[PDB]
């Protein structure tokens, strides 16, 4: 959320394509880590309305297959001048994508990263679109040529065969509307027979300890993801961390029920907020203000269809704005989901660029709903 | 002032005639005419009235030419319009007015008169009804046997109010049109 | 001692329209109907009285004038002749 | 076309929500829709759909005071395209447009076509943007030139003591200065003074400011109706005469056939155009004239029938269950209330198919193309329905 991460944003929003999802470049000293033919590895998606960011491999594709070669990016493209620099998109296109499938095949003894990669239930991808620059201008900041500004992804999958996803199918795993967001959730907050009484409240009362200490957070969706395509034993962390993950295994390792993968589908729904968001998230948690918020996002989201248009949503009936813009999670909840909005009504009016963050803020509200009740 | 002035003459030449066919007139001296002007112009859901302060103006200077005293409302609701009628029935100075005049301006329907909050979910109506039967003698006994003049500006409907015929077209003479195969 | 009076008398009311009609205003020079009444009013109102200016004003909207409208007389209670009588 | 079929594929490939982006319909046509030159369109009576522009062959240049154009900005190889063609958009920036009209004033003694165009009500339009080719290419019989144009984006301008254009797209302003007569304003409702709301109420509206209408001269609309459909440079020429006395007023000439036979409901025995029951017909009339041949073929030969209630009814569904209207969605349809044959050869499958929507299953993906079509044959099957109870 700095100032200077808006440009090239702006840049990208000029010539937008409905040709695919198109990734603004994460960190400027990160694009050499999202060239074309790299490697980018994501966690598992157990949702269909929000994904986390992608984190790199730190690898091309050249080094997963018989030869080390990687072949070649094609299509300069200039895309003429845009605050006058000519930019260019370059491609890598499915002829090439299937003759270098046809002629190298897997690495047959490969267990370094694929294997470390399997072991989690983690999604692969590889930059196949990217959209550097060829000008060195200079503003004090300076912007170099060649450096890469944005980029498109496509899956693949491995296990006997090895096989692209260029079409970003949302189902296929890689290793063995707002009504469908609602049903999601459902399915989600069904369970309760394991919790007594205190269970829920160190769940809640530790995550708002990891929630001001997200590593642990951390480290408690990655061991949740290793006990989830995997099973087997997870040792007990100390801390708040800790404090949580004793309250989840009652056997030894062998967790089946589907009730942990809610915890995890949770985990991921705050994995993607901001960290001063979740911070006073956090110490928002231990109150009962939930049916409020979650119904006020509900509305907002209910009135807020279309998510093309850049649309806007003023109020249900009785707002209470009695709190309204000191640090109230409508005000600052939705400023950090990129959205300049007022105190007077129509309140709400944002941009489709919002769509994966509310959707995750309102997805929490309700399983944190479900534990308290 | 602007409006025609009746002679003293004349008014005494048509008082004769009909004496008792034409209500009576306080002498102007001691006499305290009242009147009431009721105006919406801003709604929540309906739109704004653009004009009606020229119609607020002229009508109030017409009632101070006529020897009343004007006293404007604006923006009502249903209650507040009916509180505010409630309010001019309750004038002492009626007790000793000979008329009064009550002009109500604002949107409407066949039903009534749209209050400012109207809406189709929320309506905010004065019925036809209603101002006669708050003006009246069990109500407003200070103006019994006095005339009370109610004019409304306002639609009755959403209807053009006109209807749509055909109407085109005995000397010996001859056609004079040409072009007759068409 | 009682006495008694009609429980409804001496009213008269004048709409802009017709029922089920619409009325028209306009934003620099108001509604119609005020105004053609105000001209009635100053008018006539030295040598006619309130009944008879009213049909005035309705004999004034008797040609269909594009956005025609027909002021209506309703529920007149009247009695007798109301002359405001202008200067006295 | 082919060239219409090829043209899609890379407006497809790289298409911008940077604006709409207009398909060139002609291929012999396309090399009029070059940057500086000039569209017109009749008025549209409606937000949910605009006629097609008609071409002015007319560059800009030629209404300003000075003769010169200026040139074309950002020449932008667009890459390839697969069967392997490298296109080119070119561009005019505002910046250029602004001091084009701060440098070159308007052409004060201009009577040639605008205000031919002024006299029809008819709004302008300047090819602000383009996209065209650079090599000369053959499609396999089809061959492209370099420098054709095969899309293009516009951009509207106003006229009267100034000029100047609209490059945000705001789709209420009209060109010109019409005839602001009675500027009253009802002390009713007027729905306003909204989406699918809108279109609803634009027809209802629509529909009822012709109620004032005696039956005969209602029925006699209707039918004469029917017969002008088949007429398409009447309807074109009706459109014309309409917004002449609708925008402009004054006198309306007489028309020959059933175009004047719907015509002598207008007109006053003075020669005037009555506007508020003009406006309703001149809307109709503009509803029909983007629908497609064989829609409005077929709905013409459904009038004699009770079965526009079925046909206005169905599409009704369609248009309610395809939002939003910004994903192609599905719709589904019932085959009960009619269980005639419901094939493709059914009457209302081709009058939806050539209005943009490709048995059980949801047949028609909704595109946002088909939008402007569908919205229009519902609003007609409305106005038809309405004329007769």
């Amino acid at each position: 959320p700095s100032a200077f991460e808006k440009v090239v944003k702006n840049v990208i929003k000029e010539v937008s394509g409905s040709r695919g999802d198109l990734i603004p470049v994460d960190s400027l000293r990160n694009s050499t880590s999202f060239r074309p033919y790299c490697l980018l590895n994501r966690k598992f998606s157990s949702s269909r309305f929000w994904k986390p960011r992608y984190s790199c491999v730190n690898l091309s594709i050249k080094d997963i297959l018989e030869p080390s070669a990687v072949s070649d990016v094609v299509d300069g493209n200039i895309q003429g001048r845009v605050a006058s620099m000519n930019v260019c998109i370059l491609r890598v296109t499915q002829k090439t994508w299937e003759t270098m499938q046809h002629e190298r095949h897997l690495q047959q003894p490969e267990n370094k990263i694929l294997q470390q990669l399997r072991s989690r239930g983690d999604d692969l991808f590889v930059v196949t679109e990217v959209l550097q620059t060829k000008e060195e201008v200079q503003i004090m900041v300076t912007i170099p040529a060649g450096s890469i500004l944005a980029f498109r992804v496509a899956q693949l999958l491995i296990g006997s065969k090895w096989d692209i996803l260029l079409v970003s199918d949302e189902k296929q795993r890689t290793f063995e509307d707002f009504q469908g967001l609602y049903a999601e959730v459902k399915a989600c907050s069904s369970e309760l027979e394991s919790l007594e009484m205190e269970l829920r409240q160190q769940i809640l009362v530790n995550i708002g300890k990891i929630l001001q200490d997200q590593p642990s957070m951390e480290a408690l969706e990655a061991s949740l993801g290793q006990g989830l395509c995997s099973g087997g034993q997870v040792e007990p962390l100390d801390g708040p961390a800790g404090c949580i993950l004793e309250c989840l295994v009652l056997d030894s390792g062998e967790l089946v029920p589907e009730l942990a993968a809610p915890i995890f589908y949770l985990l991921g729904a705050l994995a993607v907020l901001s960290e001063t968001q979740q911070q006073l998230l956090a110490k928002a948690l231990e109150t009962t203000v939930l049916s409020k918020q979650l119904e006020l996002v509900k509305h907002v989201l209910e009135q807020s269809t279309p998510w093309q248009e850049q649309s806007s949503v003023s109020l249900p009936t009785v707002l209470l704005g009695d709190c309204w813009d000191e640090k109230n999670p409508t005000w600052v909840l939705l400023e950090e989901c990129g959205l300049r909005l007022q105190v007077e009504s129509p309140q709400v009016h944002w941009e489709p660029t919002s769509l994966i963050p509310t959707s995750a803020l309102y997805a929490s509200l309700f399983l944190l709903s479900s534990l308290g009740q | 002032g602007n409006v025609k002035l009746c002679s003293l003459e004349e008014a005494q030449r048509i008082w004769k005639q009909k004496s008792a066919e034409i209500y009576p007139i306080m002498d102007k001296s001691s006499r305290t005419r009242l009147a009431l002007i009721i105006c919406n112009e801003e709604f929540d859901s309906i739109p704004r009235r653009t004009g009606a302060e020229v119609d607020i103006t002229g009508m109030t200077m017409l009632l101070q030419n006529l020897g009343y005293s004007v006293d404007v409302k604006k923006n009502l609701t249903a209650s507040d319009m009916t509180t505010e009628l409630e309010a001019f029935a309750h004038r002492p100075e009626h007790k000793t007015s000979d008329s009064t005049f009550l002009v109500f301006m604002s949107h409407g329907i066949r039903e009534g008169i749209c209050g400012k909050k109207h809406s189709e979910q929320v309506p905010d109506i004065l019925q036809l009804n209603a101002i006669f039967n708050m003006l009246n003698t069990k109500n407003c006994p200070s103006l019994k046997d006095k005339p009370k003049v109610i004019i409304i500006q306002a639609a009755r409907g959403d209807s053009p109010g006109v209807v749509w015929f055909k109407d085109s077209v005995x000397x010996x003479x001859x056609x004079x049109x040409x072009x007759x195969x068409x | 001692a009682i006495k008694k009076a009609h429980i409804e008398k001496d009213f008269i009311a004048f709409c802009s329209s017709t029922p089920d009609n619409v009325s028209w205003r306009h934003p620099t020079m108001g509604s119609v109907f005020i105004g053609r009444l105000i001209e009635h009013m100053q008018e006539y109102a030295c040598s006619c009285d309130v009944e008879e200016i009213f049909r005035k004003v309705r004999f004034s909207f008797e040609q269909p004038d594009g956005r025609a409208q027909m002021p209506t007389t309703e529920r007149v209670t009247l009695t007798r002749c109301f002359y405001l009588f202008p200067g006295h």
